[PDB]
């Protein structure tokens, strides 16, 4: 039941910042957790940012610590991921998912049951 | 730059520590994710981050200190002094005692599921991130203000939860008697099957003598916490032909990402999941 989409992305200019957007056509998403994760080829799954159902942040990857930040508009049942200072190590598909009951979100090693089927990021100057 | 050193004795101090901290301090939590508290064996690991901590805080009133507990001895063997190096996180909590006669009057120690005791808790850590690292003081204010804030409306929101339920079936039916502070918060009576983790689990007079009383009060669910082994539960749940509607967090937070990760999270499961079973 739980639906979410992602919007944003696209080709950017290394240096440059992208504002993606996790829209939740579910509902009761007050009550999870939403975490961001990318995939880029050849890496593992990497969570880079997380809002919990009590409204805490936290930051599961250093390399983008500083540049990322989450937000979440719960009138618009919209959590934001905006990205700055892009570099080529960004390019990956970024896909949001939601976890019931939840402060935090996985590590890499654990399965992830509601996502969405994410937008890819491509930092290069064309 | 140099963090703070802090030890807490178990998952659920580990994350009001981390809810009041963030990533500004170095956390290591002793008693892994859904074991029990109350009697554990440190690693080398843990007694070696225990020497080295510059802050080391536990939960008090009998979980894991007293004569030969295993907390105790942690501390003495490092040669840590109460209130310089290690604090109860419970100080100021009004103390309830454990009701069964081979347990004297000792203190029942599950404070924490009175949301009110987690904000003393939390005011406790707070206190001593502040004192011991005044460089990150600012951080600490906003989370603890943010926090407790958090903590104080679901705490408003579990004093109404059970409103709709007849009181007939409001019975609380765990595994250990850890309920006492929930109970009395929030008006819902509890039982169990032993009072505290300590003594003998599961012993056939302790499931009789609550098979008993789920003929006089019947409700329409029984829990299990994630941190007891389910068999005795499982066997009242046979004789009495009563449900096990879900689990629910006692003595443990789950693991990052599963639902009760942190003791927000945890305290809102266990209000939406005891009264949606309650009502069934
Ligand atoms: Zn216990």
């Amino acid at each position: 039941e739980v639906q979410l989409v992602e919007s944003g992305g696209g080709l950017v200019q290394p240096g440059g910042s992208l504002r993606l957007s996790c829209a939740a056509s579910g509902f009761t998403l007050d009550n999870y957790a939403i975490g961001w994760f990318r995939q880029a080829p050849g890496k593992e799954r990497e969570g880079v940012s997380c809002i919990g159902l009590s409204a805490v942040t936290t930051y599961d990857t250093d390399s983008v610590k500083g540049r990322f930040t989450i937000s979440r508009d719960s009138a618009r049942n919209t959590v934001y991921l905006q990205m700055n200072s892009l570099r080529p190590e960004d390019t990956a598909v970024y896909f949001c998912a939601a976890f019931p009951y939840s402060d935090y979100c996985p590590d890499s090693d654990d399965f992830l049951q509601h996502r969405g089927h994410g937008t890819q990021v491509t930092v290069s100057s064309a | 730059s140099d963090k703070l050193k802090v030890v807490a004795t178990n998952s659920i101090i580990a994350d009001m520590t981390k809810a009041i901290a963030g990533d500004k301090i170095d956390l290591h939590s002793i008693v892994p994710i859904g074991q029990d508290p109350h009697e554990y064996e440190p690693l080398p690991e843990d007694v070696e981050k225990t020497s080295n901590a510059d802050v080391i805080f536990y939960n008090g009133i009998n979980l894991e200190d007293g004569g030969q507990a295993w907390f105790t001895k942690l501390v003495k063997n490092a040669q840590k002094t109460k209130n310089k190096d290690y604090f109860a996180v419970s100080d100021g909590i009004d103390v309830i005692y454990l009701e069964g006669a081979s347990e004297k009057g000792k203190e029942d120690p599950h404070a924490w599921l009175n949301l009110e005791n987690g904000i003393i808790y939390s005011k406790n850590i707070a206190k001593q991130l502040i004192a011991k690292d005044p460089k990150n003081k600012e951080t600490y204010e906003k989370n603890l203000k943010a926090y407790v804030a958090k903590l104080e409306k679901l705490d408003k929101e579990a004093k109404s939860k059970f409103d709709a339920i007849a009181e007939n079936k409001k019975l609380i039916v765990t595994s250990e008697g850890c309920f006492k502070y929930f109970s009395k918060a929030y008006g819902v009576p509890s039982a169990y099957i032993w009072e505290i983790n300590t003594e003998e689990e599961g012993t056939p007079d302790q499931i009789s003598s609550l098979i008993e009383k789920l003929k006089v009060i019947k409700p329409s669910a029984l829990f299990v916490e994630s941190s007891v082994d389910r068999r005795p539960m499982e066997t009242v749940s046979k004789d009495s032909g009563i449900p096990i509607y879900s689990e629910i967090f006692t003595d443990s937070i789950a693991k990052k990402g599963k639902p009760g990760d942190s003791y927000y999270a945890m305290m809102k499961w266990n209000l939406d999941k005891i009264s949606e079973g309650l009502a069934k």
